[PDB]
């Protein structure tokens, strides 16, 4: 934060993307209250992913959105989640690096 | 401080002197005169620079107390600047 | 007052023995020595004075002092340094700005209770 | 990545440092008087990929995993899943 | 207003090198004075060979070619 220059600037900019990451509706997935801690004190069961894999519930498989946004369990549907206008094929609901 | 000045021009006038009257009869005054007219030069140059440094150390005080505060609130801002910035590249 | 007062009275001696040793020198010479040897008095008895007065004047400060330099560039240097606190200053405003409007629209997009209970009440 | 380890300071710090060097390049020391492309095009392009990366962690956040699979209930699950 | 957890305030007015702090030290009549040009024009000047020897006090801080030409009278 003392000495910045171009490069410097670049490898900020580079470190942020690596780390962090026309419609671009962001689906504003509420806590569902079907969950196992603090939701319905309940294992998993097949209630629970249907409703988390076809409602709009962020429960296991992920809160769907309009557009055709299905956002599954395993599911990288080229969505445009992010905001930008690129809406290419972006990686699984879950994500798991 | 300043007076070994003041003490030095009374000595080099006090050699000229010394060495302008030891012989004087030997050769012509015009050249002793000379010699007395520029210690007389050097005297008065000095004693100006003398009460030129007495007159700018009369503030010296003032001049001392103003640095120190100038100095203080630079070296706090100095120090706030160095702490967030080691902070910032801390975090 | 006073040492201000002995410095021009030393002055003023130092130009009447200037002006005397200008004129036709036809006694003895010494009278240049003896007006130095008074100043020089003059000037141990005003550095004594000074020094039993508890004045705030060390020698090693007078002396860095009356090394032919004067505080302009101290001046400069305070100059210049309110000019970057002030351009800092504005830079860390703009920045605040852009950062409050980055979270209004962030807040406008994803979620707006959190990011303004964060911005407006911390 | 929807993960939570190490990326939060780190990410904030860097987006402090970028707005800091876009508001310095900005306000003192450019071609606003005197008292490029590459610049230009450097802030634009962080300060669009600090907006996306804001926008897509808000969202990771809101999407990421709730107290969900704990250690009893994913060994059963598991264990279920296994023998199916 | 401030909730639970909330930090502490800093001070109104504590030690600031921020304020105009040239016109603290002093410096006008300085300034005035003296007439960068100021400062500059007053380095060789004093107020508006035994020349050699008096320019170098205000610089710094043979014989009978020298004496030849020393001949002036009264005026």
């Amino acid at each position: 934060l003392s000495r910045n220059e171009i490069i410097q600037s670049y490898l900020s900019r580079q470190s942020s993307l690596l780390s962090s990451s026309a419609r671009q509706p962001h689906v504003l997935l509420p806590l569902p209250t079907p969950t196992d801690l603090p939701g319905l004190t309940r294992e998993v069961t097949q209630d629970d992913l249907d409703r988390i894999q076809a409602q709009q519930w962020p429960g296991v498989n992920g809160c769907e959105d309009t557009q055709g946004n299905w956002y599954d369990w395993t599911q990288c549907i080229s969505l445009d989640p992010h905001g930008d206008d690129g809406r290419l094929n972006i990686l699984p609901y879950v994500c798991l690096d | 401080r300043l007076s070994t000045l003041i003490e030095f021009l009374l000595h080099r006038a006090y050699s000229e002197l010394m060495v302008l009257t030891d012989l004087l009869p030997r050769k012509s005054d015009v050249e002793r005169k000379i010699e007395i007219v520029q210690f007389a030069s050097r005297t008065r140059q000095l004693f100006v620079r003398l009460l030129a440094l007495v007159k700018w150390a009369n503030d010296a005080g003032k001049v001392e107390k103003c640095a120190m505060i100038s100095s203080f609130l630079d070296q706090q801002a100095i120090l706030f600047v160095d702490t967030a910035d080691r902070l910032a590249s801390l975090a | 007052h006073l040492e201000e007062h002995l410095e021009k009275f030393v002055e003023n001696i130092r130009q009447l023995g200037i002006i005397v040793s200008d004129f036709q020198p036809s006694s003895q010479a010494g009278l240049s020595q003896k007006l130095n040897f008074i100043v020089t008095g003059l000037q141990d008895i005003d550095k004594c004075r000074q020094q039993l007065h508890d004045i705030t004047v060390p020698l090693e400060v007078f002396e860095y002092i009356d090394q032919g330099r004067n505080p302009q560039l101290y001046t400069k240097e305070c100059l210049e340094r309110a000019l970057a606190k002030n351009e800092q200053v504005k830079g860390k405003i703009d920045t605040m700005k852009k950062f409050k409007s980055l979270l209004i629209q962030e807040l406008s997009k994803v979620f707006p209770e959190d990011m303004a209970k964060y911005r407006s009440i911390r | 990545m929807a993960d939570r380890l190490t990326q939060l300071q780190d990410a904030v710090n860097s987006l402090a440092d970028q707005f800091c060097n876009a508001i310095g390049v900005l306000q003192q020391c450019g071609p606003p008087a005197s008292f490029a492309n590459p610049t230009e095009e450097y802030a634009q392009l962080f300060a669009a990929l600090i907006a996306r990366t804001a926008k897509d962690i808000d969202v990771l956040i809101d999407s990421l995993p709730s107290e969900e699979s704990t250690a009893a209930l994913q060994a059963a699950s598991l264990y279920k899943l296994e023998e199916e | 207003g401030p909730f639970y957890l909330m930090r502490e305030l800093p001070g109104s007015t504590e030690l600031t090198g921020s304020t105009n702090l040239i016109t603290h030290y002093n410096l006008e009549q300085a300034y005035n004075k003296f007439c960068d040009l100021p400062g500059m024009i007053d380095l060789p000047g004093s107020h508006d060979l035994r020349s050699l020897i008096e320019k170098p006090p205000i610089l710094g801080g043979g014989t009978m070619l020298s004496g030849f030409r020393l001949h002036t009278g009264p005026l």
